[PDB]
């Protein structure tokens, strides 16, 4: 259960819509999640179509190997992402520059149809399809499944001093891409956390990594109501990364210590 | 070399709960098999007691050594070391 | 009434006080919450002062306030944690009683010293005393297999 | 569009890099680490905005207080590499300006990429240091995070006071990476003991030390 | 009570893995945490 506890700048936390345009931002969509239905149509005339589904609308648009490649995609997602049908026939375009020629119907057709044109074949022209279905990115960062819109309580400090609670606004996510969402803009960057210690390592040096894992054990352990004294879980989480690297508690890594062979062979 | 001159002597002044445990054993082994008792004993016969109530007088012929983590050590005598 | 050495005592009184609050408020607990294990009641040791001197009763004080003050401030600088004159042992053994003397500022001050509880001499001394020892008889013990 | 926020990024990696080399002991300018997004954009940016990667590189020297604090402070060198990706004529070339130059030190910035067998020759320009940094790593200062307390690095007098003080033998403290990203932000080496002074919950504040490898 | 009888065992095994992690940690004179090696884990146990 990888997750990310993303938290927006002070002005957007207290904000529904610009939080939910980061929320759009960051969603990490593809053509699949939009795209409906996918057909391979054999339209012999590079010039025109012999497909009454978009007869109209290439003829109004028009104003090689004649292997056409034809899909649907669902207006319902698409409008839910607020993303136009332009911007995906785009996106497609400048992923294989011009490899197949890319058209596009309208807003009001009845079916947002692309026509993409290869300019042994048929075998291809298939794989090429799912290589489309599956690589072409729309937008938001790689490895985010999705995003959550979650609202927090903070105390704050008041100017009179006094604390005050606050409901703030958040973005809490399933699995993790830390380097690049911290980098995203209109999210802080100093306070962006994940469940996933090992990232903190990566990315964020080796005390933040000790400080994240003791806050990961002081929840599980506190989950139930129990309570341990702190200097406990502190010596166990700097037992833990002693070493500067993360030793898990196992025999593989306890043994490829170097403390005596007798202690080690006992394990 | 491994010694610590007197005046230098930093460790806790107190005494552990761990070196209370051994200077007893100790001390009750020593009487409890004719050995010499250093107090007045009015009617008590465990040696163990006569440990404790030797204690508490501060009259231990014992001298605490603590082992630092390097190997260097530093010396107490029982007879200076603040009992709780 | 009307005194100056009096008041600028005072003054770096309230002064630590008010940079405690600071670096407590904005470096340790951010969140704000100010119920935290430390070693030491404070409460239980005022009110067993309080009763064994039977310090009730509107009863005027003689406890000036340099006395207070440089009581409190002298035990800030005893609470011994580590015995050695190195400056990184000096550094060390600042930091690590800084939020147990914060919380002991916190306690006695004056207004509360000569108002709450209004002790006597004897009384404030015997409760440093008493702070002392308590805390030199809270600390870990060498050998202890944590 | 693209190029707006391309541009973004670029400054934001230029800002970090220049509080990176601030932090390490050399000055910069007041007004260079204020710069502002617009008044770096007529800077670099040209007709087209397309970004200027050689009229971004700049040299800084140590300030008194680190020269005096650290004397292997030395020259320092930031460049950021046209090409994509960095092969053997890159580092080369870089590295004949840099040995020419007389700089003890030099901080390489590429943007996708470098060829490992590249990557081989860099330990043999000694006695000069060189370090690389992916834009994409730059564009946001982690020391600046919450979780990230601050490292102080030490001068050989402190460590040798410290090792003193704990009758300690050189490997018996706590090993940090020399890849540890905090320790690339510092320029690590081999040997060099860190301070790490942290937000405690019993004390308040603990100062806790770090050995590099 | 399969959920007893499989918790327990689970239990038991990650309390001998954990005491086998930590059952040279001592706290030595100085104030410092050190296993067996002299390695430190902390200045000072519990920063207290």
């Amino acid at each position: 259960t990888p997750a990310l506890t993303v938290y927006l700048d002070r002005e957007i936390a207290l904000d529904i819509e610009k939080a939910k345009v980061i929320q759009s931002s960051i969603e990490y969509t593809t053509l699949k999640n939009v795209t409906s239905a996918t057909e391979i149509y054999y339209d012999p005339d590079p010039t025109s179509t012999v497909i009454e589904e978009d007869f109209d609308t290439v003829e109004a648009y028009f104003s090689q190997s004649p292997w056409l490649l034809r899909l649907e995609l669902d207006r319902a997602r698409m409008l839910d992402k607020q993303l136009t049908m332009n911007q995906v026939a785009d996106k497609i375009s400048e992923v294989f520059s011009d490899d197949l020629f890319v058209m596009w119907s309208e807003d009001n057709a009845d079916k947002l149809i692309i026509r993409c044109r290869v300019i042994e074949e048929d075998q291809m022209l298939k794989r090429i399809e799912a290589h489309m279905l599956d690589l072409i990115a729309l937008r938001g960062i790689p490895g985010i499944s999705k995003v959550y819109m979650v609202k927090h309580k903070v105390s704050v400090p008041d100017e009179s001093g006094e604390y005050k609670n606050e409901e703030l606004w958040a973005l809490e996510t399933d699995g993790i891409n830390l380097a690049e969402v911290m980098a995203v803009p209109g999210v802080d960057s100093s306070r962006t956390y994940s469940n996933s210690f090992v990232e903190i390592l990566s990315v964020l040096g080796i005390e933040a990594t000790r400080s994240s894992l003791y806050k990961e054990i002081l929840n599980v352990i506190a989950f139930d109501g129990s309570y341990v004294n702190y200097r406990h879980m502190a010596l166990l989480v700097d037992v833990m990364t002693s070493r500067g690297y993360l030793m898990a508690i196992t025999r593989h890594g306890i043994n490829r210590a170097d403390t005596g062979a007798l202690m080690r062979c006992s394990f | 070399e491994l010694a610590i001159l007197k005046e230098e002597r930093t460790t806790t002044p107190y005494l552990t709960k761990y070196e209370r445990a051994r200077i007893l054993g100790t001390r009750a082994l020593q009487i409890s098999m004719n050995a010499p008792v250093l107090v007045d004993i009015e009617g008590e016969t465990d040696p163990l007691q006569i440990a404790m109530k030797e204690l508490s007088q501060r009259k231990i012929p014992l001298v605490i050594r603590r082992y630092l983590p390097d190997g260097s050590y530093e010396d107490w005598g029982c007879d200076e070391l603040i009992v709780d | 009434l009307g005194d100056v050495e009096l008041q600028k005592e005072l003054n770096s009184e309230y002064e630590q006080l008010v940079s405690d609050r600071k670096f407590l408020r904005e470096i340790v607990f951010v969140n704000g919450d100010h119920n935290w294990p430390l070693p030491v009641n404070l409460r239980r040791i005022i009110q067993n002062a309080q009763q064994i001197f039977h310090l009730d009763r509107a009863k005027a004080s003689d406890l000036t306030i340099p006395e207070i003050i440089h009581g409190v401030r002298d035990l800030c600088k005893k609470l011994f944690v580590l015995r050695g004159e190195n400056e990184l042992i000096k550094e060390a053994q600042q930091n690590a009683t800084s939020l147990f003397q914060c919380l002991v500022r916190a306690r006695l001050a004056t207004r509360r010293i000569l108002e709450e509880f209004r002790l006597n001499r004897d009384a404030f001394e015997w409760v440093l005393g008493t702070i002392e020892a308590q805390f030199q008889r809270s600390l870990v013990h060498p050998g202890e297999m944590v | 569009e693209d190029n707006n926020r391309i541009i973004s990024r670029l400054w934001r990696s230029f800002r970090t890099v220049k509080e990176m080399a601030a932090d390490r002991g050399y000055f910069i300018s007041q007004e260079e680490m204020d710069q502002s997004l617009e008044e770096f954009r007529s800077k670099i940016c040209d007709s087209m905005g397309n970004p200027q990667r050689k009229l971004m590189s700049f040299l800084a020297n140590p300030t008194p207080e680190a020269l005096e604090k650290y004397s292997d402070l030395g020259t320092l060198w930031v460049e950021f590499c046209d090409e994509p990706s960095v092969g053997i004529k890159t580092m080369r070339n870089f590295c004949l300006r840099i040995q020419e130059k007389n700089f003890s030190t030099g901080i390489f910035i590429y943007q996708n990429n470098i060829t490992p067998s590249a990557n081989k020759m860099i330990p043999t320009v000694s006695p000069a240091i060189i370090e690389t940094f992916q834009e994409s790593d730059l564009v946001v200062n982690i020391t600046h995070h919450e979780l990230v307390p601050k490292h102080i690095r030490l001068s050989d007098g402190e460590k040798s006071q410290l090792l003193q003080r704990y009758k300690l033998k050189e490997s018996q403290l706590p090993r940090i990476q020399r890849e540890d990203p905090v320790a690339r932000y510092l320029g690590l080496k081999r040997g060099q003991v860190v301070k790490i002074i942290r937000r405690s919950e019993t004390s308040g504040r603990y100062a806790s030390y770090r050995i590099c490898l | 009570l399969i959920d007893t009888a499989v918790k327990t065992a689970e239990t038991g095994y990650i309390q001998r893995r954990l005491v086998k992690a930590l059952e040279d940690i001592m706290v030595h004179y100085d104030g410092t945490t050190r296993n067996s090696l002299g390695d430190i884990i902390q200045f000072l146990y519990g920063e207290d």
